């Protein structure tokens, strides 16, 4: 639970190898797969104590699976640091398209394009640099 | 001096009662209505409403006062417009909030010179006018009683009357050209709370079991901290704590509140994502108390037909990339005399399998039969029968509810919500009656003790009575204290305080604590997203589950949508709303459930049509797509679809 | 009198001779400039430019003539625009067209008072004139010589330097705020025809082989008569007959007919669907001379992009309903050394069977290999070497052409049609280095006489000297008379005009109108719904095509696009770009052919990366996707890539 | 070929039969698909002499085919009238969702929305009545 590790930073470590298994593909991941981890810094997915990966396929689908149905709303940038009042590198914003949290240089993504921030699954969430 | 006040303005008509001459008399007020009232009005706000009527009653014989009062408001207007978005006065001080009650104060404002004086530039004051600025001083506005009420609930309104029908706007102009709507918005909640209380409300609307593509998702974020910690609440309440989730009472009601002038003319359609969606340019859906409830459940069912669209956006993409099967719509399967089981039982593969596609648009088949709109009716009339047992009926007023001994048939109320949760989602009525109490309770507020005369009036007067006026009553046979020893307990009458509010807590709540929270998990399952807490009312969502009787068959022979065979002037178009329209006192009422299927009506009401011709229906769309023949043939063919009911 | 003309100009100076004096002289051509030159000017327009040479000739001496000249515009701009769109004056008549020359004969339009004024008034009269009162004005205008050109090249120019710099414009005024834009859109063509001839162009651009689909909707059509009846032609040259289509030569270059601060200032993205959609706000494409040819791609590329993404947008639909396979991409199949057969025939089942998916854009697969930009360097050297025999070369002045006697690999110029196609839709340049009388031809115009010094110099001074100076050339050891019986005609020069024509339309036309035209049939297969002939210039399409030699390395240092493990300043990359900028005469010729894989440019020029550890490119991209050492290291792993060519 | 009726209004007659087969289908089709091949007025499908009709789901589609891919050009109300100066009545213009001949009243379906009309194929088309 808390002793597993949820980040792969963290994995490379606990399986005692160097520098990727996902359960949606059911197959064994790559490199590619494991600087992308350490960068979208999502959670590891356990098996009942199995732990596994995502892949960028299923990184690309699985989060396109809620962003299209688990949307909540979406607001200008006048109002998401003033009804939050939360410091924008405190507040936790990943990407709507890879799930990537956002840097604070990259939300201005949506503050400096005249756009808007959107919240999927009461998480929220816009667009980054590589997208 | 600068700032005119109480014993400067006391001798004011002495110092011209010997001259008889006023000019600068008038002009200081003109100098004092441009912040100085707070010096001029102190002894968190001034109190100096009495002080005004000294100068005014005094002031009775010069009606030139007026102009001036008039005349500073035409620079008063950029005066206080600008500072609050670019300079931001009152963000670091609460004492600019003082200065507001100069404008409303005023007893002639009801006239229409000070209409489109008096609020437009001081809700333009109002607007960029923060949380509290606003919202505390409804809390001094809801102090004000109903005659003082009564003086204001006429003088806001008054422009709303007559600027949003100035404006004669398109689909460019629906929010910025309405400005007073965010005065409305605020001063609204002057008529809340001036009976409303957060006590006594539901417990906490759980939310939906996970979607189990989501629940692994829920493995790839961190599965304990945002669990719905946005519902998108309303955000004035949170700057009040107090909510528009529980007015029990108005001094005057909220119809009063709304505007049908403006209801028509808006752009509502893009309204839910100028509400879900931000857009501060075209926004009336973020004053939600505003809209016609015939016009409000729009987008309401927009909301449900974006998600349907999006659930529409989303059917692809286990055929696109899984390869699988593809349900654009939400595939139902029962049968005409086996559906409450295989109603249910399908519903529970859309439930623990695919939790997803219950806001997508019903499209209901059968095993028998190789349609929606109907199958409701259909469901609501063996749903709303007692061979069930879900259910009693107070035949006498009419009003349906819950069997209390519905024990083991609460898993057939998980049907039933998951189906008024579908009956709001297409947008048709139901035949529920339903007291207003389910609809305080489908809205998180539990029973308090006036809605039990919405309920059961025959207990209503006997829980007063005793008021008016040994604490314990049965229920059906069995007799239950409520309070414990409440058998003993007398007549003495200092006791039955609680026993008003516990047996009105018990069959609203003490009965149906999981009844209808069996029931409204159903409901709430599917109907999450959709913003009725934050949009109906509920009286709003009475009138949109039980319909209203404004049987209008002169609408829709003005905008049917026809095609395929039924031009303009057609001939029998011609010839049919005659028909409908040589109606008498039971050809009324007996109309629409062949052309829907319901009894009531939900303008946006349409029709359909294309080419012994007897009344046909395809009954999905209200599509009357009959035959082209004459009056006299077709004169009882609309019977015989009606007749055999 | 009303109108003042010749002979009441003729005593202006006069009559102030003796007394100095000019003040209702000149009010007068403040109010003759406000119709009234037509009854001032005749003796299908006025010849008067020599009379005002005799008024600023004589009236050189009072230059406040130049107020009135000037003054008159400010009140002549109302005027003459309200008329055309409200009044539409020159509808019914062809005499409203007769006033235009008063603003453009003016000698001193060149300086900037007249700049703002004279054109965008007469501009604004010029936008809705119509088809003819703009185009027949051109054949007068094209009848003005070089220096009356050089006069008016600049004119019309000016303001177009300044007025389109004025507009800091965003991307919401394009067109509407550029106005002369439709001015310079007819006045190039008086460049154009003050060579061209519409004689000598090719047959007709055939159809593409229908989609089997569509053959069948052809069925539920009427298959005989709207057979591409519109492939959105220019409609100013239908107004013509005479076409930019043939622009022979001009006076001064089309270059002076492009502004490059207008350039990247616009909103080019959209305006193809300003341009194949039609939007009168905001355009620039229906006006495709004035625009960079390194920014005309770029819609040329949206367009295939828009068909990409309209092919994205069909390539469901037969995995939608069909539920059949899915192509997303253009997949093609070869092997690096099984090229030429499997490349084509993949494509002859993209023909035959799915004559759609050639827009979509192309991904290419192996055999072998488990790439696209690199892949025509691949494809265009082996098919531009003679080892398939297509092809002889012009190593001289290294100007490539086709082999004539490739008379069966006309079957393999049926690939290279497709891949020159191909090689303009993902925008990559080709190293293709083909004459400028391919690209008339491929622009639908047959061979000239002047354009065989483009191809085969050794031929052209070989056929002028004959003018300079018996009737039958050779060709390859081929004799053979073009004229009937020109082997006996002698150095008689009278018979030797048409053997400067035909010899020109033989090697050009008359030996490859089926070697082209099987290649052209390739080509226009997937380029026809692009509008490289509307778009295009013939010197365009090389520029496209051959690409520019402006390597400027110093544009993707700033313009780079990497993620994902190089942030702005990254070690290396404030260790590469030194690199790169260390060059010297042969470092710089050997970049590109590493990372997009050419030798010439295509600013929209990318970059990207992530993160021995040598050169490498992900070569589809420019995506140079290499790890984080120094520079010493660093300093020949990029010869490494580059040293083994 | 100037024989065989073109338009199932002619087909009926010289079926003998009543007032229905489409080779997209491949099936035998209704009394729906003979009043809307009367009033789309498509051509009669022709197999060597093999005389079938359009059903409404491969009308929808097979026209659906070549409104996406045979796109040519779009242009404003200002301007279909001006470079033609044909009759809109006369303007053989169908519908782009369903191939229903416009009506020169239904020719305010982009006239009167100020919309555009399309042109799929070289043979131009746009919205109508039931669209
Ligand atoms: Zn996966
Ligand atoms: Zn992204
Ligand atoms: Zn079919
Ligand atoms: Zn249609």
């Amino acid at each position: 639970p808390q002793e597993r590790p949820r980040k792969l930073p963290q994995l490379c470590t606990e399986l005692q190898t160097t520098i990727l298994e996902c359960v949606y593909c059911k197959q064994q991941l790559l490199r590619r797969e494991v600087y992308d981890f350490a960068f979208r810094d999502l959670c590891i997915v356990y098996r009942d104590g199995n732990p596994y990966a995502v892949c960028d396929k299923c990184l690309k689908f699985y989060s396109k699976i809620s962003e299209y149905r688990h949307y909540s709303y979406s607001l200008y940038g006048t109002t998401l640091e003033q009804q939050y009042n939360k410091p924008l590198s405190d507040l936790l914003i990943r990407c709507i398209n890879c799930q990537k949290p956002l840097s604070p240089e990259e939300k201005q993504r949506h503050l400096d394009k005249k756009q808007r921030f959107h919240n999927i699954r009461g998480r929220w969430t816009g667009r980054c640099m590589s997208c | 001096v600068t700032y005119l006040t109480e014993e400067k303005v006391y001798e004011i008509l002495e110092l011209c009662r010997e001259r008889e001459d006023y000019s600068p008399l008038i002009r200081v007020i003109g100098r004092v209505f441009s912040e100085a009232l707070v010096q001029s009005f102190r002894k968190d706000v001034s109190v100096d409403i009495d002080a005004i009527r000294r100068v005014y009653t005094r002031l009775l014989s010069n009606e030139k006062i007026e102009t001036a009062f008039l005349n500073a408001l035409v620079y008063l207007s950029p005066n206080v417009e600008c500072d609050l978005t670019y300079h931001n006065v009152y963000s670091r001080d609460p004492n600019y909030l003082n200065l507001f009650i100069i404008v409303m104060e005023n007893r002639n404002l009801h006239s229409p010179e000070y209409l489109e004086m008096a609020l437009p530039l001081f809700c333009k004051a109002m607007s960029k006018l923060p949380l509290a600025a606003q919202g505390k001083l409804i809390r001094l506005w809801s102090k004000y009683n109903a005659d003082q009420i009564r003086r204001m609930m006429e003088t806001f309104q008054q422009l709303i009357t007559y600027k949003v029908i100035s404006n004669e706007f398109n689909s460019r102009n629906l929010v910025n050209d309405v400005a007073a709507s965010k005065c409305l918005k605020m001063v609204y909640y002057a008529n809340v709370v001036g009976e409303v209380d957060t006590n006594h409300n539901e417990e906490d609307d759980e939310e939906p079991i996970p979607e189990s593509s989501e629940l692994t998702l829920q493995e790839l974020l961190g599965e304990e901290r945002r669990n719905k910690k946005g519902p998108r609440v309303d955000p004035l309440e949170t700057e009040l704590g107090v909510k528009t989730l529980d007015c029990r009472k108005p001094l005057i009601p909220f119809e009063e509140f709304i505007n049908e002038p403006l209801n028509e003319v808006l752009e509502m359609d893009k309204d839910y994502t100028f509400f879900k969606v931000e857009t501060e340019n075209k926004s009336f859906m973020t004053c939600p108390f505003i809209l016609n409830a015939v016009t409000k459940n729009l987008g309401l069912y927009y909301d449900n037909r974006i998600r349907m669209y999006s659930e529409r956006r989303i059917t692809v993409l286990y055929s696109l990339v899984q390869g699988q099967q593809l349900n654009p719509y939400l595939r139902l399967k029962v049968r005409r005399d086996h559906i409450i089981d295989d109603a249910l039982v399908r519903l529970e593969m859309i439930a623990m399998e695919n939790p997803a596609d219950l806001k997508k648009q019903l499209y209901v088949e059968f095993e028998g039969e190789q349609v929606s709109k109907e199958f409701f009716q259909l469901v609501v009339e063996e749903i709303f029968n007692p061979d069930i047992g879900m259910f009693t009926y107070d035949e006498s007023t009419k009003l349906f509810w819950f069997n209390p001994s519905s024990f083991e048939t609460e898993g057939q109320f998980t049907l039933i919500g998951i189906v008024l949760g579908l009956a709001i989602y297409n947008n048709c009525i139901l035949d529920v009656h339903f007291p207003m109490v389910v609809y305080r309770k489908l809205m998180g507020k539990k029973g308090t003790f006036r809605d039990l005369g919405d309920s059961h009036p025959v207990l209503y007067q006997s829980l007063k009575d005793l008021l008016e006026y040994t604490f314990q009553i049965s229920q059906t046979p069995m007799m239950y204290d409520l309070k414990e020893n409440g058998d003993k307990i007398p007549i003495t009458n200092e006791n039955r305080k609680e026993f008003v509010n516990l047996y009105s807590d018990y069959i609203l709540n003490k009965s149906v604590e999981k009844q209808f929270k069996a029931f409204r998990r159903g409901f709430h399952m599917v109907t999450n997203e959709s913003p009725l807490k934050y949009l109906f009312r509920p009286e709003e969502i009475e009138l949109l589950i039980c319909g209203s009787r404004n049987l209008d068959f002169q609408a829709l022979e003005e905008t049917t949508e026809y095609d395929g065979g039924y031009t303009r002037d057609s001939v029998l178009i011609r010839e049919f709303w005659e028909i409908v329209h040589s109606f008498a006192a039971e050809q009324k009422r007996l109309f629409l459930q062949f052309t829907t299927g319901t009894d009531r009506a939900p303008g946006k009401l349409k029709m359909i049509i294309a080419k012994e011709r007897l009344p046909t229906s395809h009954t999905a769309f209200n599509v009357l797509l009959l035959p082209e023949s004459s009056k006299e043939k077709l004169k009882e063919r609309l019977l015989k679809a009606i007749t055999y009911a």
